[PDB]
RNA sequence: CCCGCUACGGCGUGAGCGUCAAGGUCUGUUGAGUGCAAUCGUAGGACGUCAUUAGUGGCGAACCCGAUACCGAUUACUGCUGCUGUUCCAGC
């Protein structure tokens, strides 16, 4: 028996709150609309940072304590915004709940957060999303083209 | 052409040294549930504290509480690792577990209020064989 | 068509075929000491066999009855009989002197030293040593009592009398208990009882005189704590 | 039966002198542990590597489970074991183990680093591997390393006590503890009760209910502390009494004399055991035959 | 495939005119749910069971499918179902379901009180049960009233979007999402999104997660997602075409 | 090496062949095939064992997880089967 961990692609995605200014009806569109960029103040260790303490006050302590045996972000870039988590898969649930919750940083709200892909394994996931990057250059090359 | 577990049952017994602390402070019905709710909300968060438990046959420092089969640890790690403090009582409690059931039949006393609980249950047992 | 071919992976290849199918006279004893003593120890249990045999023959329950008996109406089948009321002085009292000798056990016993004295005992022979069975993975082992006539490695060998059974007793030792009282010389005041443990030595006598005993996982020992 | 084999002692340092407020308090917490249901207590005492020890004999161990606990056996009905975790961090000057371990009963390791881990589990005579589950593991435990040690022997051990002290150890607890029941392969799991006071003290069916919610089964559970907790025991005991596991001091009655039971009854002294005339080579034959017992 | 089906319309009552910002509002979550990638969307809308209602046959709905969210419908690739819940607390100006049950699809209601859970249960046709998950549990849930009304058909449903309003509702929306699951056997349980903003709107498997540590197991809540939903869709559809 | 242009070695195409070289690649990977190392979760039914206060509840274990495949040997545990040895109890 050696270390079976699950890994975890979640991608942070931006509403467009805006009431007053009107909107466009498309699908590549609306994915320029939703993934347009992360700010300024983030890193790994201000969104661990953040998600221990999302942790701590939704979950509990003794929650955390089965979470953060093995929580670390293994790989992680600010100009795409996506994520790979590192997790227990007994507390694979407790975990993607725990990234359903996550509701603001302390530095800039109104944002969600997706949960995409989860495997025992990180070298699927990222041939699963490097595929995934490919249908979105797809989508937009399709809607650039006309 | 099985039965579903409905909840489960747990004994407890607040076992409390410091003699003039146990002949002077007497625990009342409301501090059994915000000292459960304390203790579901430090080790726990939101989800550990919306754990449905009521209170049956309340004794002095005696509790039976039904906690619902699939969060049955849940409950029972929780209640051994807490510890009172700051609520009314200036010294710590320990906490007995003493025995866990899932069909009813325990004995304590010859009291009457376990056949009127026996028949409670019946009587939601009837209504889940006949319909 | 499935992969679990049973009679092809192993009935019908070269390599498994020799597997089972699928479809299916004083000098010639003496020359060595060991199977001497083996004999000598198999007619001790057989003479023991024929003594129960003419014992219900005789319909008496008295053992001083019965040997005379035997010297009456049976003269060879007497002299291959053992005589324990002959083995308790012969054997007892040399092993009691030998050991107070040994262990320096004297009237002094305020002197004593318990750490060379375990290593004077692992030092020290069992050949002729009266030993009890206290405790055992069998629950019928244990109430024996015997002196020893011989060590051999992983087995016992006692003597013990009933009503009427001499027979020559070998208990196992692995998963066994044993003790022995070491009396001192004053009357009723003060005694010694050691004990050891069969499974833990298994290695001849000869081994054990220059064996330094180490450390063992000592899982299998969960019967101490049963029983 | 059940063993709670690390109650601590209120003194680090041989300098130091316990107050007697520390000792009525043991005193409670033992009443307490006798008050609910226990059957074996092995109170704990820790020294470091690199302190200075005495050349004593009769002074090494400030336990005195004769004059004192004595006195509390007779109103309680239980026993004491004496215990030493070992603080050993570096390869220092400091080896005394023949005097420390033959004083006491049962002897323990706190290791911090990565070498001190390795010649524990290789060349060190212990009984019970101890980390500290307050602080950090230190890099990582092995699979074969620690399969190997349970297989000659020293088993891991639990504190659940530790995990009632603060609410910031319980994360770096369980983080712990599960990497020690995974490397450990569920084999050689020893729970025991690090509280310092009664006011910390559980109930049997809630250690098990907290050794169910960190990840080891029930019925290993109750197992480590039926068959794993009174065999480690007995390892110690019959290590540092008689010789290694070889020729016992202790008395092999029926039901009541064991090495592990009837500890009052082996004169404590040196090594002995006072036992009368109780077998007699003349007139016994068979146990089922016999008429005077 | 996925049917989102609990998406609120922003007006309560008949006489309130709905501005132009709550409109492009539902635009923007609607849109969201699309974002994340939905089949199904069934938006809801709240009516009192003590408000009168109108006698119209063309004017029961002021949704507008057709004219406002044709046109998303052949843009986006997605498709809108029309419903109501029902505020039922008395029984007292009431007792009309051939009227309303033509107009729209699904027909949900809002039980609080102790007699309104019986008389929902005993004489109301009606597809879905809603609780308030926001408010505190009106009486006690029990196996008697459930399993005679799910064996009937009718469904229970979860609101996972009620959860991201407030901090203090989430402790009474988890005891009431435990004692729904206690209680209705793991069998009938359809979940739906009640969002009003697009910043509350989550995944499959953020909110399959949630249900299994709420207490239901993965195979009812995926086999419940997929066919209960689609089969409570039909059921509507046939109640509106047969 | 054959075709066309040009003619001192030349140039353009065959999704043609032979030799040589290159840490460019090897999911060219296997009725499992990963390589920061997947081998799952739940519900229902059938069978076996053990304990019951009304008839149900618990359990299907342990060792260990490969890294191309195969065979033989050794070592860790459960159950069945044959043999041998020991102890205890009687049928005459």
């Amino acid at each position: 028996v050696r270390l079976k961990s699950r890994y975890i692609l979640f991608e942070i995605i931006f509403p467009p709150t805006d009431t007053n200014v009107e909107e466009s009806v498309s699908k590549a569109d609306i994915l320029l609309s939703h993934h347009r960029a992360s700010p300024a103040d983030v890193s790994i260790k201000s969104i661990l940072q953040e998600i221990r303490r999302s942790l701590s006050l939704n979950l509990g302590d003794y929650g955390s304590a089965k979470c953060n045996s093995l929580l670390q972000l293994k790989y992680f870039s600010n100009k795409t915004s996506t994520g790979i988590i590192r997790c227990h898969r007994e507390d694979c649930d407790l975990v993607i709940m725990a990234l359903m919750l996550m509701s603001k940083i302390g530095d800039v709200d109104g944002l969600i957060v997706n949960p995409v892909k989860v495997s025992g394994t990180i070298k699927k996931i990222e041939q699963f999303a490097m595929r995934r990057n490919s249908k979105i250059l797809n989508i937009i090359k399709c809607s650039q083209s006309s | 052409k099985k039965t579903f577990r409905e909840w489960q049952y747990f004994k407890l017994s607040i076992t409390s040294f410091d003699q003039d602390v146990d002949d002077a402070h007497a625990i009342d019905q409301m501090t059994w549930r915000q000292w459960l709710n304390n203790a579901l909300k430090r080790s726990y968060g939101i989800f550990g504290e919306g754990v449905e438990y009521s209170f049956l046959h309340v004794d002095d420092k005696l509790a039976y509480i039904r906690v619902n089969h699939a969060d049955k640890d849940t409950f029972s790690s929780s209640i051994s690792t807490y510890i009172s403090t700051d609520e009314l009582v200036g010294s710590p409690l320990t906490v007995s577990i003493l025995q866990e059931s899932s069909s009813l039949r325990l004995l304590e006393v010859t009291d009457d209020d376990r056949l009127w609980l026996k028949k409670v249950m019946e009587e939601e047992e009837q209504d889940c064989k006949c319909i | 068509m499935d992969r679990t071919q049973t009679f092809i992976k192993d009935c019908l290849f070269t390599k498994c075929l020799e597997d089972p199918e699928k479809p299916f006279d004083y000098q010639r004893i003496n020359k060595n000491s060991k199977i001497a003593l083996r004999e000598y120890i198999n007619n001790c249990k057989k003479n023991t066999k024929k003594c129960l045999k003419l014992a219900y023959e005789n319909k008496i329950t008295d053992k001083e009855d019965l040997l005379h008996y035997i010297e009456e109406k049976h003269p060879t089948i007497y002299e291959s009989l053992p005589q324990y009321v002959d083995f308790v002085p012969m054997y007892k009292e040399l092993w009691i002197n030998y050991i107070k000798e040994l262990l320096n056990i004297t009237k002094n016993l305020k002197t004593f030293n318990g750490s060379l004295a375990l290593l004077k005992l692992s030092m020290a022979d069992y050949n002729g040593a009266l030993l009890r069975v206290t405790k055992s993975k069998n629950k019928t082992l244990i109430g024996l009592q015997g002196i020893v006539i011989w060590d051999s490695q992983k087995f016992f060998i006692m003597i013990v009398k009933g009503n009427i059974i001499d027979e020559i007793k070998c208990i196992p030792k692995k998963g066994t208990v044993f003790q022995f009282e070491i009396p001192i010389s004053d009357d009723d005041d003060s005694a010694l009882r050691y004990s050891i443990l069969g499974d833990r030595f298994k290695y001849r006598s000869v081994d054990r005189a220059g064996r330094k005993f180490k450390s063992r996982r000592c899982d299998d020992m969960l019967y101490y704590i049963q029983n | 039966m059940l063993v709670d084999l690390n109650v601590p002692w209120p003194q680090n340092s041989y300098a130091d002198k316990v107050t007697s407020q520390a000792v009525n308090n043991l005193i409670k917490t033992l009443s307490t542990l006798h008050m609910l249901g226990y059957t074996h207590i092995a109170i704990n005492f820790t020294v470091n590597h690199s302190e200075k020890f005495p050349n004593d004999v009769k002074l090494l161990n400030p336990i005195d489970i004769k004059r004192r606990f004595g006195e509390l056996m007779d109103r309680t009905g239980l026993k004491l074991y004496s215990r030493i975790t070992l603080i050993i961090d570096d390869p220092s000057k400091g080896q005394s183990l023949s005097k420390i371990s033959q004083a006491f009963d049962i002897v323990a390791a706190l290791p911090i680093s990565e070498k001190g881990l390795t010649l524990s589990t290789t060349n060190l005579d212990i009984d019970l591997l101890t980390f500290q589950y307050g602080s950090r593991l230190p890099t990582f435990l092995k699979h074969k390393s620690i399969c190997s040690c349970v297989n000659r022997g020293v088993k891991l051990e639990i504190v659940y006590g530790y995990a009632l002290r603060d609410v910031q150890a319980r994360r770096q607890f369980v983080s712990n503890v599960r990497s020690v029941i995974r490397s450990s392969r569920s084999r050689g799991i020893v729970i025991g009760s690090g509280a310092m006071s009664p006011l910390e003290c559980r109930n049997i069916l809630g250690v098990t209910s907290l050794i169910k919610n960190l990840g080891l089964p029930s019925d290993r559970c109750s197992k480590a502390m039926g068959d794993l907790a009174s065999l480690v025991l007995l390892n110690g005991r019959l290590r540092n009494k008689s010789h290694k596991q070889t020729i016992v001091t202790g008395g092999g009655s029926g039901n009541g004399d064991d090495v592990v039971n009837d500890v009052q009854g082996i004169d404590d002294v040196q090594t002995i055991k006072v036992v009368k005339r109780s077998m007699d080579a003349e007139q016994l034959g068979h146990a089922s035959k016999r008429h005077k017992p």
